[PDB]
């Protein structure tokens, strides 16, 4: 595991030894062989995980979550050195600085064997993304945002320390393997009880689940193009695998202690996909869309069964890239037109056709059409949530329903109809730009080959 | 992507299949039911010895 | 001629020379873990004549 | 392919040609620049039929604001030619 | 859709468009055109009929219970022209429609071809420019000081200039630009 | 008779999307001809049993050559 | 061919009846038949022939690999490590053997029910009773256990299920 870790620590003397025009070439460079390299840990024995050491370990939830981040930040750097053209050369190089560190903490978070170094790197992820969102955010409100983000991820994740350090006294050991090999049922008791629930709020808040979802909205739109990218596509996943990691030592309490987080999750992806339809900025829009998704990640990973850890495991994949790839859409309109309402700029197909597609594709998967992975994971986690109970299909349905909804509005919205008469500054698509897209674009299209790198443990 | 498609079969599904042909052809042979519905020996399971 | 060209791109060694620096130190890695090297019940096996350990 | 493009003077002889076919004007006495309310002594609902009739002999509509003021057969013409993106 | 509007319709007006309206969907109802022509001389009968009042509170009141009367019975499918807001071809060739602007963002290579076209194109832009500010100080002067009353504009009065606010008038792209 | 079209500035996205085909062809003709190649010349492994005394590698259990690579 | 086991896939004897024409006009089947066969099937036939014969002079071998049965989850002390990893491996590989197993009585079955045509339902009931004997066994072994499942609860699962058949037997040897 150290081939990898290493590299990405190497990035960041090279970065500051770099000439001044030369930070992001090298840059990019370097973080598409290190993701090259990352790539090698898809070979996944089977019956157990790749044990590299004592410190970390390799599974095959770990390794697409490894592939993504270490492909998500060659493509944060090409999207952030347009906006940061008129900065310095210390600050574009601490803003690097920033990108590198986030996946240093994110690599080393996903493969630690003991949940105490995981607590740690968990929240050592907070850092980097709060001095981004608060330094290299573009309006005022970035303040209460970066705020909204610590204290909303705080608040539960210092429980989730004393239950950990509480555990690790009680049974000894903190190592995965030994947790997952001695595990032992958990009475029915008030003790018990606030032990899961200070096992589980952190990684809840971090999805987020609704009703402790506000923090979501504010830090997605109020930061950099980057930090957007990062905190859809890598950080929300964090809970998700946090939960998987954490149910097995929950086992029997789960059964009903599940309940309100279910109704919670089920209910407000239908309130947030209706969200979705009222909005009159572009970036909530997605926010509120990566909230359904995740809400529906939650109800699988609630429901205990392989289909539903399989199912998403492939949502997570997939929202990480279609989000990031929706972020990068609006924000290039935003360059243009300086403005994140939707309705400013309008019937850009007009104007941009090969943008235009981008925004078809990107639309097409967020809604998840077939055979994409993003219908793979909503399929199997609909039919698990079947196999739970019949009338889960009724929300199930709507969530669709009103997904498809949102989804073509605002692609008719941004691309169709006649353009705005007085915007007239709206200048061809860069190559950065269409390469961007692409890049998020292919490696989705290119996983419905091969299903099955992103399925999980489970297959 | 080359990489990943000619990935060596270390997930065993090959080596399940050849497995499991053999272990049909042999009990399908002999007329033994295909699976038990135990999964260890019941021999080697000392249960309680009385349930009242 | 190659001064100059060295002194402004010597920054392009960093990555894979990390990258070789993490290969070795993942060998030495599971240096450390030999206790059990041809002593599992499932893999226990008879050395080749020739050879010194069943894996390294 | 679809019809040829339409000209002045098409137009003009087509404005000249139904409103020569209307009873309550002479064809003698009518011109292009004939006034309908002063020189052909006619009020407004003829006027109003006098755009409807030019409506359907052109396949379009139009509106009550722009046909209060055409009140000669030039500006018919002229309304319709810069409509269509006529200019020669 | 050429003319700016008044601040209200007159009595005369309002009877006018409720005269056209009635006609048409008349014709709607009346298909064939023989029969629609006698229905259309029928109701210009009946229109005639009150063409010389001189008060106008029941002036007023005939066109209300025509106003109902024409509500009441109105054509469900009225007829309506391809082109026009309720037509199947209102808005086809919208998406054809590309502002002029952008040809200043075309590739040098792109504008290897067509170089008379952009010859004539840069005259036209230092026309624009070179009378953009006698427009501006020609609307100031015709002013009054309260700001606009109505939404009319004036012609051009001088030797050599050109209404204000003429280029996105002018410089409309087609109503078949492809 | 012809008259000029108004449209937006198409070189940009033509040249991207013929570099773009460029450099994804220039990497994988070749990748395509060696694995057929590969196939034609070095075809798959036939199943044999394991011969008495003989351990073999732990490669020598795939029957793709490049996956025994 | 011979490269599948013909019992653990078997079909039956494959009758197939000869041409009666009835009419002296020309069959366009048959034409057709012998344009494709002579345009397509011989072209074809010869490319898989050099394709062999460059084949034949590269010849290497690749085999199964053969795991030795360890002691299970039955046998291990309560806090042992070592033995209970290896017994959950071995269980891991049991439980991918059972659902191949599963996966070959699926597709047995979904062969008959295509190959039967319209007469299904009696020809493939051999094929039914061995697909409800096998997801019969394959429920009992490991339904309901969910994610993160172990030898240790597939073990408590069956001795629950043994406990519920022996105060069953014992209550109705009582009668
Ligand atoms: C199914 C047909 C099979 C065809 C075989 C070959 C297909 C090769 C395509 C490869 C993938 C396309 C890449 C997408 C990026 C866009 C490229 C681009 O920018 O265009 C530049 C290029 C240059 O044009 P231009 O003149 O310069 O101007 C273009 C303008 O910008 C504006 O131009 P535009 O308006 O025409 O837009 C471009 C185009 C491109 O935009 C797209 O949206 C195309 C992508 C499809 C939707 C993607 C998300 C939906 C989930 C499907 C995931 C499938 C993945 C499979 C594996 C893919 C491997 C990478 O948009 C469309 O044509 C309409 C989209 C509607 C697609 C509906 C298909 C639904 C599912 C169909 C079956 C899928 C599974 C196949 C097997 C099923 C069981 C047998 O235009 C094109 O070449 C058009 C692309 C061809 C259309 C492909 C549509 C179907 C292909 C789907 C995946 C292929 C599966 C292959 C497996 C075997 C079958
Ligand atoms: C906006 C989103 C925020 C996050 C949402 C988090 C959701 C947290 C809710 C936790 C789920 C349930 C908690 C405990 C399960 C049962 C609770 C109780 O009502 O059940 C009965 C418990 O009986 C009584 O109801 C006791 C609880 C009454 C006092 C609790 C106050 C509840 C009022 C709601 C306050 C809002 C809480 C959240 C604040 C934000 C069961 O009867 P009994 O079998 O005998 O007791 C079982 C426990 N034993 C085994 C130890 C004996
Ligand atoms: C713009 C112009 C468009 C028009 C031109 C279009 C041209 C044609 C397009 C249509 C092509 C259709 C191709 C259909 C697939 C053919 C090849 C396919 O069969 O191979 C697949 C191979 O797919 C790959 O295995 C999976 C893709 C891997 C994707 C990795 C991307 C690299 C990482 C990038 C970053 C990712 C970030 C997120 C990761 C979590 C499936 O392999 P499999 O059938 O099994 O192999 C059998 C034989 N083997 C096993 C010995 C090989
Ligand atoms: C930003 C919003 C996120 C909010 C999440 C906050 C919820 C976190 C969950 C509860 C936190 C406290 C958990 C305590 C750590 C667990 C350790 C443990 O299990 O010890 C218990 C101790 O249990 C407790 O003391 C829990 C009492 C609660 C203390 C603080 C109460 C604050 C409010 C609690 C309810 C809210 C929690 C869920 C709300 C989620 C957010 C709305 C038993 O130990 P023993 O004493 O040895 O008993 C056995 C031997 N006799
Ligand atoms: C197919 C279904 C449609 C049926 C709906 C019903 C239709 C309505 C039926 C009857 C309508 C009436 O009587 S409506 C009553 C009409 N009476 C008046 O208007 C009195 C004052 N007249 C004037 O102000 C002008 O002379 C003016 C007439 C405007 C002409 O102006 P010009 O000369 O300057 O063009």
């Amino acid at each position: 595991m150290l081939k990898i870790i290493i590299p990405t620590t190497m990035l960041l003397p090279m970065t500051w030894m770099s000439k001044h025009n030369m930070i992001w070439i090298n840059a990019t460079v370097h973080s598409l062989l290190i993701s090259l390299i990352s790539l090698s840990l898809l070979n996944q024995l089977g019956e157990n995980s790749l044990n590299f050491s004592l410190t970390f370990f390799s599974d095959s939830l770990s390794a697409p979550l490894l592939v993504l981040t270490t492909w998500l930040l060659p493509l944060m750097l090409m999207a952030s050195q347009s906006h940061l053209s008129k900065e310095t050369t210390t600050r574009k190089k601490l803003y690097i600085t920033m990108l590198i560190l986030l996946q240093l903490f994110l690599i080393m978070t996903f493969t630690a064997t003991e949940l105490i170094l995981f607590y740690i790197l968990f929240e050592a992820t907070l850092v980097p993304t709060l001095i981004i969102i608060t330094r290299w955010g573009n309006q005022t409100e970035r303040l209460n945002a970066g705020l909204y983000f610590l204290f909303y991820t705080l608040a539960g994740s210092l429980p989730l320390l004393v239950a950990l350090v509480y555990i690790q006294n009680t049974t000894g050991s903190l190592n995965f393997l030994i947790i997952h090999y001695w595990s032992h049922p958990l009475s029915n008791s008030w003790s018990n009880i606030f032990m899961w629930l200070a096992c589980i709020m952190a990684f809840m808040v971090k999805m987020p689940l609704y009703g402790l979802h506000l923090w979501l909205p504010k830090a997605h739109v109020e930061a950099p193009i980057a930090g957007s990218m990062v905190l859809a596509a890598v950080l929300l996943k964090l809970g998700g695998y946090g939960m998987m990691r954490i149910t097995t030592i929950l086992n029997p309490l789960t059964n009903y202690m599940a309940y309100p987080f279910l109704m919670l999750s089920m209910w407000g992806m239908i309130m947030t996909s209706s969200i979705c339809l009222r909005q009159t900025d572009l970036k909530s829009l997605i926010a509120y869309s990566s909230v359904s998704h995740m809400a529906l990640v939650i109800v699988a990973i609630m429901i205990q069964t392989p289909w539903s850890f399989m199912g998403a495991t492939a949502l997570m994949i997939a929202h990480g890239l279609t989000s990031s790839m929706l972020f990068c859409l609006a924000n290039t309109n935003y360059e243009r037109v300086h403005s994140r309402t939707m309705i400013l700029a309008r019937g850009l197909q007009t104007l941009l056709p090969l943008m235009a597609t981008w925004w078809l594709v990107a639309s097409l998967t967020n809604l998840a059409l077939p055979p994409s992975i993003n219908l793979i994971g909503e399929l199997f986690i609909i039919t698990a949530s079947f196999s739970w109970s019949n009338i889960t299909i009724i929300l199930m349905g709507m969530n669709m329903m009103i997904t498809a909804l949102y989804s073509l509005y605002m692609l008719i919205t941004t691309q169709r109809g006649k353009y705005t008469h007085h915007i007239n500054n709206i200048k061809p698509s860069f190559t950065r730009e269409n390469a961007l897209m692409a890049l998020h674009i292919l490696p989705l299209l290119l996983l419905t080959l091969n299903p099955k790198m992103i399925l999980g443990p489970l297959y | 992507s080359t990489f990943v498609a000619y990935l060596p079969d270390y997930r065993m599904q090959e080596w399940a299949r050849r497995e499991a042909e053999r272990l049909v052809k042999y009990r399908e042979a002999n007329g033994l039911p295909l699976m038990e519905s135990n999964c260890f020996d019941p021999n080697k399971i000392q249960l309680p010895e009385d349930e009242d | 001629n190659v001064l100059q060209i060295v002194r402004d791109h010597w920054v392009h060694i960093l990555v894979p020379v990390g990258f070789v620096f993490g290969c070795y130190l993942d060998r030495r890695s599971d240096e450390k873990l030999t206790a059990f090297r041809n002593k599992s019940l499932l893999f226990k096996r008879e050395l080749r004549p020739n050879e010194e350990v069943t894996w390294k | 392919s679809d019809a040829p493009p339409l000209t002045l003077e098409a137009i003009k002889d087509r404005v000249l040609y139904v409103l020569k076919l209307y009873d309550k004007i002479d064809p003698e006495k009518l011109s292009v620049n004939s006034h309908f309310m002063k020189d052909l002594g006619l009020d407004s609902l003829d006027q109003v039929e006098i755009i409807m009739a030019m409506e359907d002999e052109f396949g379009f509509e139009i509106p009550d604001i722009d046909a209060e003021k055409l009140m000669c057969p030039q500006e018919i013409v002229d309304y319709i030619a810069d409509k269509k993106d006529v200019y020669e | 859709a050429f003319s700016a509007p008044a601040a209200y319709l007159t009595h005369q007006q309002k009877v006018l468009r409720l005269y056209k309206r009635a006609l048409r969907h008349l014709e709607s109802w009346c298909v064939h055109r023989d029969k629609y022509r006698y229905f259309a001389c029928l109701m210009r009968a009946r229109f005639d009929e009150h063409k010389n009042e001189k008060d106008m509170v029941k002036a007023t009141q005939l066109l209300r219970q025509a106003e109902e009367e024409f509500w009441y019975g109105q054509h469900p499918q009225p007829y309506i022209f391809p082109e026009s807001p309720g037509g199947t071809s209102y808005e086809r060739y919208e998406c054809y429609k590309v502002p002029e602007w952008c040809l200043d963002d075309w590739h040098p290579s792109e504008k290897a071809m067509y170089p008379d076209y952009f010859a004539k194109r840069e005259q036209w832009k230092r026309l624009r420019r070179e009378s953009w500010e006698r427009e501006v100080k020609q609307l100031q002067e015709e002013t009054p000081p309260g700001g606009p009353r109505t939404e009319a504009l004036p012609p051009a009065r001088k030797e050599g200039d050109l209404p204000p606010l003429w280029w996105h008038i002018v410089t409309r792209p087609r109503e078949r630009p492809m | 008779k012809r008259l000029f079209i108004i449209k937006p500035s198409g070189f940009y996205d033509r040249r991207f999307l013929k570099l773009m085909r460029f450099y994804i062809l220039l990497t994988g003709i070749p990748v395509a001809i060696g694995i057929t190649l590969v196939n034609v010349f070095i075809g798959e492994a036939e199943l044999a049993d394991i011969p008495e005394g003989y351990v073999p590698e732990h490669w020598e259990y795939f029957k793709h050559p490049i996956s025994r690579w | 061919p011979d490269s599948w086991d013909k019992d653990v896939y078997p079909e039956p004897p494959r009758r197939t009846p000869a041409p009666a024409p009835q009419t002296s006009l020309p069959n366009p089947v048959t034409y057709l038949t012998k344009i494709f066969d002579l345009l397509v099937d011989r072209p074809v036939t010869l490319a898989r022939e050099f394709i062999e014969q460059q084949h034949a002079k590269n010849r290497y071998y690749y085999y199964h690999r053969e795991f030795r049965r360890v002691p299970d989850i039955t046998e291990c002390e309560e806090k042992d490590i070592l033995c209970m990893f290896e017994a959950e491996m071995q269980w891991r590989r049991d439980y991918k053997v059972d659902q191949e197993i599963v996966n070959i009585i699926q597709e047995r079955l979904k062969a008959c029910q295509q190959r039967e045509g319209e007469s299904y339902r009696q020809n493939c009931a051999k094929e039914l009773e061995q697909f409800t004997q096998v997801s019969k066994a394959f429920q009992d072994r490991y339904s309901d256990l969910g994610a993160h499942y172990s030898a240790r609860k597939c073990l408590a699962k069956q001795k629950q299920r043994m406990l519920a058949e022996r105060k069953a037997a014992k209550e109705a040897a009582a009668a």
